[PDB]
RNA sequence: CCGGCCGGGAACUCAAAGGAGACUGCCAGUGAUAAACUGGAGGAAGGUGGGGAUGACGUCAAGUCAUCAUGGCCCUUACGACCAGGGCUACACACGUGCUACAAUGGCGCAUACAAAGAGAAGCGACCUCGCGAGAGCAAGCGGACCUCAUAAAGUGCGUCGUAGUCCGGAUUGGAGUCUGCAACUCGACUCCAUGAAGUCGGAAUCGCUAGUAAUCGUGGAUCAGAAUGCCACGGUGAAUAC
């Protein structure tokens, strides 16, 4: 087990943080756990909506949750009853007056959360993994994407030993720190157990 | 008139002020033999002033803080050689040649994880 | 030393006599990074050495150290599958480095009161070359003299 | 040792000792409370102290008083 | 880590701020150089889990007792996971 | 120099030759020489006889040699006759004050047997 | 007189915010000293990186809190009216204590 | 009021943001006129300047089902749950990693100088009074370049000790206590008085370190009500040697 998380080593360099509140030591743990609850809830209740990121920020006793998603229409719905329902329950969880926004992730096959969730969904619909991976690399390289690597792992095809079998195309410069590597990871709970899907997407060199 | 040098050495900082005058040295409102001149190597604040001599040449009011004994002393040496812009760039030929204008940038190396100190690895048993 | 040929770092000379030789002698004597203590011992011991021998300071030191410098020393080879102790000519910096290491080590062996008396008596016993460091030099020279047959 | 202010006994052991000296020393006492400093009124009683598995009877002599209960009930059996 | 233990932890906190910080008053004020009666040293028949020295500071997410970090409120494992994803603001790798 | 018993110390500073008395260390010795009005660094040679029995008169006010040895012995016997933890522990010859006997109980337990 | 002390985790974000509060204040009121920087607090955390044994593998982390101090001198009513409700900063803690 | 103490000054240390800087860039020589190497100047730094982060494809069916998640199996009036006491601290032994030592380059007493990095509200807790001391009482200031922790210690200058198991060493043990905590018996930490082992430089063997390094000296922090000789950091002094 030996590679650094390629989001974490780029946190001040190119990648931003998904939480951008300041807090002293008295409420740092409380704000942090409140963020675990709103991302847990808001991740479970938008499983069909293809959600990429949820960014929390707290401007002066009020949360401001931004849902980067690929299907904004299914998040908002017929006149946005679903949004006001979500800020009602996020205001229930965080205990502050909640705002909520939706940012449309166009080009959803270049986002690693959406790619890993895609391949994970296909693996738990019992399709063969080489199609899922290989299709994901092809259609991601089709639109921009100066590199992509996907990597499934663990008891693939229902075996009794676990393999990995990664694929990559293009250039994925993972030790370069100015590389805009969009990396994310999902787990596929199949009837044989968990299958881990990692995906790195190299977008640009700065 | 009044001639300045910044002069630092391993976590020290020696402001060196020079006026022309006698051969006295005033460090933190204290003489040289009373600041650290009861201790090891007070010669090194006097080394820049033996390249051309200080006999009755210039009074220097110096003010050092941070560091230890030797750190403060090396800081004053570098401070005087930075403060010998009193005379022009003449001195900084020979003063370069003694190795005095070099900021000695040796600092204490950080302690690293799994090592007791900066490089002393903890001893390893049988094989 | 596998690849890297090296330079060497320049030591500050002695603050009383301007002698880098004696500065390396107070570094050989120093323990636990305590240099003030070691230079106090060297100034006391060589001061009573200059008072006893009546010569001067560092020429009494230079005579007492001139009697303990090795000429040639043995050295292992392991070339032909055998252990040879070949004699080899000592470099001058290594020569007086070994001189000082033997004086200091033999002075730590002695049974007098203070370190300045142990080392003042060891340098005085080396001035008429009858001490312990001269027995170390004669021992080295018996090893390199017995095994002269390898050059 | 401990405590500039008061010694320590449990209140249930206080009440069992008061009733034990009032109505006479009749039976050994089930005490789990090893935390408890022997008082001078406890002299003569047989207080069984729990050692993890067994209540072992402790007859209180006069010089038990500056001590905890559990000193007289060893917990580990070494042979 | 064993649901029971997390429930036990919530019991100890709830008793800790019911009784004590209100009757821990006793141990701060009456056990003192004032008179004395043995009484308030015996008025620690409070339910023993009102004592705040019986909370463990488990991890907020997994209830792990060891490796806790009071700043983040999490064990070292969830601190690293969340730190790398980017949910802990300001926190990044350090090197000096 | 025969103070507090058969103890005869001499040719040594008075703060330190008094430490030969079983039951006075450095502190109690500073207390004896301060209470008897004696300088701390005089020897017993170069010290008068009236001065010596002022030291006898001062050392008599603390529990020393015989009374202290039988007081200590009495304390240990009380513990071993109680049969408390400190007495069973004191009796078997194993460390009393809650120390480690898995290894490194070796003053109390003596040099290792097989 | 009126010290406004700003704290944030991002130095670009805090010097943007304090540049805005400086030009706001000395635009409306008068006599602003300047963004004095006041040492960064580096809090370091050294976690074990493995879920079991392996002490020697650790990960070191830090949170850098940046301060800035402004210290507005003139108590104009215009600068305290215009100074309120105008921050547009999200990760800044301000202290507007007199 | 001799203290940056005040008015004041923004030079300087410094703080933190933004830039410049080091690239074989220049020179000489050697080299396929190539890569480069050796040496020189300038420069704070010279040749990946120092240190860190960064750990390729894979190996060990290496470690973790006890952080978590999880397939299957299994218990489901019990292998689940609540409680008190105990244990994880046991001790003929053996091994690992450390600390303290065996001393005079030192021990002790008196005076006196020079740090860096940190932490702090159910917290850090001055001053002053009491206690030999650990501490106690009243209690300012500080959510903190402002206050507190907090005196750096080795160093230096005097005096003493005088080669003794000693003024070394502090284990062990008795007594008396302080604090935290419902509660120090099993089973804390610290203090005071007393005790004063083993140990005089370590067999075979073995380990770390190439320069602010080893060695040695202190300080801080996390966990934590209280409990470090460990861990993670910080600075002080500061080597030897590399054919």
């Amino acid at each position: 087990g030996q590679k650094v998380h390629p989001n974490g080593i780029r946190l001040g360099i190119v990648k931003p943080w998904n939480s951008t509140w300041f807090a002293n030591t008295k409420e740092f743990a409380d704000n942090l756990d409140s963020d675990f609850k709103v991302r847990q809830y808001l991740t479970k209740e938008l499983a069909k909506a293809s959600v990429s990121r949820i960014v929390i920020e707290r401007p002066a006793k009020s949360i401001r949750v931004t849902i980067h998603t690929a299907r904004p229409g299914i998040v908002i719905g017929k006149k946005g009853e679903d949004v006001e329902k979500l800020r009602k329950v996020v205001a229930d969880i965080a205990g502050v007056p909640a705002q909520i926004n939706i940012a449309e992730v166009r080009k959803p096959e270049l986002d690693a959360k959406l790619v890993a969730d895609s391949i994970t969904s296909q693996l738990e619909r019992r399709v063969m993994f080489r199609r899922a991976m290989k299709r994901a690399v092809q259609n991601a390289m089709r639109l921009g994407a100066k590199g992509i690597k996907v990597e499934v792992s663990g008891r693939l095809g229902g075996a009794e030993i676990a393999r990995t079998e990664w694929y990559r195309e293009g250039r994925v410069p993972l030790h370069t720190l100015r590389a805009d590597i969009d990396y994310n990871t999902s787990e596929a709970h199949t009837t044989y157990g968990v299958i881990g899907v990692k995906v790195w997407i190299f977008k640009g060199e700065i | 008139n009044q001639y300045y040098g910044t002069g630092r050495r391993k976590s020290s900082a020696a402001r060196v002020f020079i006026k022309p005058g006698n051969g006295k040295i005033v460090i933190n409102q204290r003489s040289l033999e009373q600041y650290f001149g009861r201790e090891t190597a007070r010669m090194v604040v006097r080394q820049p002033l033996e390249l051309v001599d200080m006999v009755e040449k210039l009074d220097l009011y110096i003010t050092v803080k941070g560091g230890g004994i030797s750190g403060q002393a090396g800081a004053i040496r570098h401070g005087i050689t930075r403060a010998l812009m009193e005379y022009d760039e003449s001195l900084r030929s020979e003063l370069r040649k003694a190795g005095f204008v070099t900021r000695d940038a040796r600092q204490v190396e950080r302690k690293k994880v799994g090592l007791r100190k900066a490089r002393r690895r903890p001893q390893f048993s049988k094989r | 030393p596998r690849r890297r040929v090296i330079g060497q770092r320049k030591i500050l000379p002695d603050p009383k006599f301007g002698s880098e030789l004696l500065a390396k002698f107070v570094n050989i004597l120093m323990v636990d990074g305590k240099k003030s203590t070691a230079e106090s011992i060297v100034y006391s011991a060589l001061e009573t050495l200059a008072q006893r021998s009546g010569k001067s300071e560092l020429e009494a030191f230079e005579v007492a150290l001139e009697n303990v410098r090795p000429t040639v020393e043995v050295k292992s080879r392991r070339v032909g599958g055998s252990t040879y102790q070949v004699p080899v000519e000592v470099r001058p910096v290594r020569r007086n480095a070994l001189a000082m290491r033997w004086i200091v080590e033999a002075a730590r062996k002695r049974g007098d009161k203070s370190m300045a008396l142990r080392l003042a008596n060891e340098l005085s016993d080396a001035a008429e070359n009858k001490g312990t460091a001269v027995k170390k030099r004669e021992d080295v020279h018996r090893m390199a003299e017995a095994n002269k047959a390898f050059a | 040792r401990s405590l500039k202010k008061g010694p320590f006994i449990d209140l249930h052991l206080l009440k069992k000792v008061e009733k034990a000296v009032e109505s006479g020393d009749k039976k050994p006492l089930r005490t789990w409370s090893r935390r408890s400093t022997i008082f001078p009124n406890m002299i003569g009683l047989t207080i069984a102290v729990h050692n993890g598995r067994q209540h072992v009877p402790v007859f209180v002599t006069d010089e038990m008083v500056g001590h905890k209960l559990g000193e007289f009930a060893p917990t580990r059996t070494y042979r | 880590a064993k649901q029971s233990m997390k429930a036990r932890e919530v019991k100890r906190v709830a008793l800790a701020d019911k009784y004590f910080a209100k009757r821990a008053e006793l141990k701060a004020i009456i056990s003192d150089v004032n008179a004395r009666w043995n009484a308030v040293l015996k008025l620690q028949t409070l339910p023993r889990d009102s004592s705040p020295s019986r909370q463990r500071n488990r991890c907020r997410q997994t209830g792990r007792p060891h490796g806790f970090l009071r700043k983040f409120g999490l064990s070292r494992i969830k601190v690293r996971e969340a730190a790398m994803r980017g949910e802990i603001p300001g926190l990044k790798k350090a090197s000096w | 120099a025969r103070i507090a018993g058969i103890n005869i110390p001499d040719h040594k500073h008075a703060v330190i030759a008094l430490t030969s008395i079983y039951g006075v260390g450095k502190t109690r010795s500073k207390a004896i020489l301060a209470a008897a009005g004696i300088a701390e660094d005089v020897k017993i040679s170069e010290l008068s006889e009236g001065q010596i029995d002022t030291l006898r008169d001062e050392v008599a006010k603390f529990v020393v040699e015989g009374d202290l040895r039988r007081e200590i012995s009495m304390s240990i016997k009380r513990l071993m006759d109680l049969g408390c933890y400190r007495g069973l522990r004191h009796r078997r010859g194993l460390p009393v004050r809650g120390q480690r006997t898995k290894t490194n109980a070796r003053t109390r337990k003596g040099p290792r047997k097989p | 007189r009126i010290r406004i002390r700003l704290k944030a985790f991002d130095h670009r974000l805090i010097d943007q915010a304090t540049a805005e509060i400086v030009e706001t204040a000395k635009r409306t009121g008068a006599q602003v000293r300047g963004p004095i920087p006041l040492p960064t607090r580096k809090e370091r955390f050294t976690v074990l990186i493995s879920p079991h044994v392996n002490k020697d593998a650790r990960d070191q982390y830090e949170i850098r809190t940046h301060l800035r101090l402004v210290d507005i001198v003139e108590p104009t009513e215009k600068t305290v009216d215009a100074l309120m409700r105008l921050d547009l900063a999200a990760g800044v803690d301000v202290q507007i204590s007199l």
